[PDB]
């Protein structure tokens, strides 16, 4: 790879612009091939595509390592002072080597760990104690049952089964990944991975501001929770839910209580007024694939 | 006289004429407290305590005499420089000396014990007896002051008092309430230091600091042996160094004074790790032999109601009494 | 009921992840910290009993990936 190695630029403005342009071109090629590999991974064929994604990530990370080392050794004394926001932002983006600080063995271990995490989460499945021939998955089946059924026992079975089958074989991998990411981002210059993640928003009082926002928004969620708790108590009785206390996780709409939209069946107030839907329009005029996109146009 | 041996505490005679060290023979005076009130007045001090014959009372007497060392030493400083550096120093310096007294070697060499019981079994017994109150308290103090910080700073609104308190208890100390509580109860109030305005992290800081003080003094005491029987008795240089440290009360940051004495400006648990080394090794061997988890593999476990309806609490369920009744 | 019921979860997941990364959550308080956070912020009680063996964050897709 000729574009992998950067030339001998200078800390001056012209050298900085040349470095920025060279990075622009090289990264254009790198993310072009990366997006090609990632898109081909999850369209028709998955065999020999996860491995291709891993090698592409490895080579892109090596490219980032080399370019970040060059950027460090060529701009570190003048990194803070640049008199140009664009130059500061681009040099900060390039300087963040990220997961390239680990040695070769550690880098391979970290990439393999990420791939193992993704595959373990994707292929995880849960089904019945008997007739264990074929059974459900996460999105095609589990979401449908957990969002459409109204039986407490079956909801509990689905929720517990998925949570066990997707959390139990995932703990040691997460421990190792946390250790590796902490080491890499400590060598980067940040106090920890969480500090780097907060560094995107660029605010020293990020946690305080978020806590203030949530304390402002608390009454809304408290009232909504009380109303939904009363509705669920009416539906399921005063044995699986009490008025004073929390709500069981599966009783809500989605699997992880992310959204309650599926609970609107037995929460809606004043049901005499008709619900809002335009399915009849699709029944009248066909909406095959593009009508909802020409409407966006 | 133990103080004076290492050229320490030239006790003024006013204590032997105007300080009460006894139980109140007449009058409804103080029953029993744990303070050493100083006359101050730029000149003198005093002790107000109780007198008994038990070794615990002797240890408490040594503790409060160590408290009196502090006052005797920091009086030339102004009226605002009376608290001794870190607020946890007063217990620490008042306790490290006790750590020297309670050693059987000290009792034997001062004439209280016939001979030194140089036995490993006795060593482990005494170490576990003392580690049942200088270690089980370590999660506490930290727990209480963390909860109080949370409530003060706003992270614990009045709708979450007991929730935060009991989550902290199950986290650090690992003790769950036998009765299922809720937010109406205020379980932090049972402790005396919560309603009364009293900081509670000073005791944790002292329980960490006293063993570091013991290790530093022992290293300067010339005895490079076990940390158990390493009393400061008959160590003029150790007394001189302790006097030098005690000379300044809050006149300098506590980190600087600690660096001056021990050798570093930050708290370390390493001397505490070395102190409890044999009991820790024996504990590890016992835990491995018994084959049990180290701790907390299953939480959300609350004990079932023992038929706590208050009609059978008076029923006795002791093994020894049952066997005696059987016989 | 689509947005407000989500807001605490958004404030919750990455707070737990920060706790795990920064070291305040050793690999013996994963599930405990997660479920305490759930009962504190979202007011959600896990139905079945959960020990430290379970990892009730890998169910969410954004935790493993
Ligand atoms: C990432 O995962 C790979 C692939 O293994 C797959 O994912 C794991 C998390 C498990 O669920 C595996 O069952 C699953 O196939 C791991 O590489 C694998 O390493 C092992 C150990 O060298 C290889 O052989 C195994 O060894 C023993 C017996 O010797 C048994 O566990 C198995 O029967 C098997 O023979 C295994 O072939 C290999 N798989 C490859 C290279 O594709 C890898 O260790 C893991 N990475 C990390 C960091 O955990
Ligand atoms: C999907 O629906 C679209 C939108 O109706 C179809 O596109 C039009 O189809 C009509 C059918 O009468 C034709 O007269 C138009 O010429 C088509 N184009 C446009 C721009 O309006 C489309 O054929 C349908 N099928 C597919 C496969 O896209
Ligand atoms: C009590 O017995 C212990 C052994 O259980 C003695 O251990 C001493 O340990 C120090 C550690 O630095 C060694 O330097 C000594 O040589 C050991 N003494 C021995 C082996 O006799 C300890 O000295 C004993 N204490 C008393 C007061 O006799
Ligand atoms: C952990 O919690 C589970 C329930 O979530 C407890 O129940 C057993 O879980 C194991 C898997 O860890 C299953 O194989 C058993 O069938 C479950 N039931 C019984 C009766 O054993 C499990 O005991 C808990 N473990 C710990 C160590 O607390
Ligand atoms: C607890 O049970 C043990 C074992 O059963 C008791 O020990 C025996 O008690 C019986 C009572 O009839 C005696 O006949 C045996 O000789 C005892 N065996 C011994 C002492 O080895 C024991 O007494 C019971 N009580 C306690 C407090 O342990
Ligand atoms: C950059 O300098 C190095 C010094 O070793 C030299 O080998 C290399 O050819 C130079 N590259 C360019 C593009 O001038
Ligand atoms: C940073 O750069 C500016 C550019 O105007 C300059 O004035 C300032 O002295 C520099 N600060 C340094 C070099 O510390």
């Amino acid at each position: 790879d000729p574009g992998l190695q950067p030339g001998n630029f200078s800390a001056d403005e012209a050298g900085a612009q040349l470095f920025a342009q060279s990075y622009n071109s090289s990264a254009e090629q790198v993310l072009f091939q990366s997006v090609a590999a990632s898109w081909a991974h999850d369209t028709n064929i998955t065999a020999e595509n996860a491995r291709r994604q891993e090698e592409a990530a490895l080579l892109s990370q090596e490219f980032a390592e080399a370019w970040g080392q060059k950027a460090k050794e060529l701009y570190e004394p003048i990194w803070q002072n640049f008199t140009d926001p664009q130059l500061r932002r681009i040099i900060g983006a390039v300087r963040t080597l990220g997961s390239a600080n680990l040695p070769l063995a550690k880098r391979q271990q970290y990439n393999a760990l990420l791939s193992n995490m993704s595959r373990i989460y994707s292929t995880a499945k849960v089904c019945l104690p008997n007739k264990t021939a074929t059974c459900w998955s996460l999105d095609p089946d589990l979401t449908n049952i957990l969002a459409s059924s109204r039986s407490y026992a079956m909801l509990l079975f689905a929720w517990e089964g998925w949570h066990n089958a997707a959390g139990i074989p995932l703990k040691p991998l997460y421990e190792d990944f946390t250790a590796l990411s902490n080491e890499a981002y400590k060598q980067d210059g940040f106090t920890d991975t969480g500090a780097y993640w907060r560094s995107w928003y660029n605010s020293p009082t990020f946690e305080d501001d978020l806590e203030h926002l949530y304390q402002q928004l608390e009454p809304l969620y408290l009232n909504l929770h009380a109303f939904v708790r009363r509705a669920l108590h009416r539906r399921y009785g005063d044995r699986y839910i009490n008025l004073r206390g929390p709500i069981p996780a599966h009783l809500l709409g989605d699997m992880w209580a992310q959204s309650w939209e599926n609970i609107y069946d037995m929460v809606v107030p004043f049901p005499d007024k008709p619900n809002l839907d335009v399915t009849s329009t699709m029944l009248q005029q066909g909406w095959n694939a593009t009508h909802m996109f020409r409407v966006a146009e | 006289e133990f103080f004076t041996s290492l050229e320490l505490s030239p006790m003024p005679p006013e204590f032997w004429e105007g300080s009460m060290l006894e139980k109140p023979a007449d009058g409804r005076e103080v029953v029993c407290h744990a303070s050493a009130w100083d006359f101050y007045n730029r000149k003198d001090f005093r002790i107000k305590q109780c007198t008994r014959v038990t070794m615990d009372q002797l240890s408490t007497v040594h503790h409060e005499m160590g408290h009196i060392q502090y006052y005797l030493q920091y009086k030339d400083l102004p009226v605002s420089l009376r608290r001794g550096a870190n607020p946890g120093f007063h217990e620490a310096i008042g306790d490290v000396l006790a750590l020297s007294v309670s050693t059987p070697e000290h009792l034997h060499k001062i004439g209280l014990l016939d001979r030194v019981t140089n036995d490993t079994e006795s060593d482990i017994n005494y170490l576990l007896k003392m580690a049942l109150e200088k270690i089980a308290f370590l999660p506490f103090g930290y727990l209480v002051d963390q909860w109080r910080w949370g409530v003060f700073s706003g992270r614990t609104p009045p709708s979450r008092y007991n929730f935060d308190w009991w989550y902290l208890r199950t986290k650090y100390q690992g003790i769950c309430p036998p009765v299922t509580r809720n937010e109406t109860h205020f379980d932090a109030g049972a402790k005396f230091h919560v309603p009364n305005v009293t900081p509670y992290i000073r005791y944790f800081v002292s329980f960490v600091l006293q063993f570091q003080f013991h290790e530093a003094l022992c290293k300067e005491a010339g005895y490079e042996g076990p940390l158990h029987q390493c009393d400061i008795y008959r160590s003029t240089k150790a007394g001189a160094k302790l006097r030098k440290v005690l000379q300044a009360g809050s006149s300098r940051p506590w980190q600087e004074v600690l660096k001056d004495m021990v050798g570093l400006d930050a708290l370390d648990a390493q001397p505490l790790l070395k102190y409890f080394q044999p009991v820790t090794q024996w504990l590890q061997e016992q835990n491995q032999q018994n084959g049990e988890v180290l701790g907390w593999p299953e939480y959300q476990w609350h004990p079932p109601l023992p038929d706590n309806y208050p009609e059978g609490i008076d029923l006795v369920t002791d093994e020894a009494e049952a066997s005696k009744f059987v016989e």
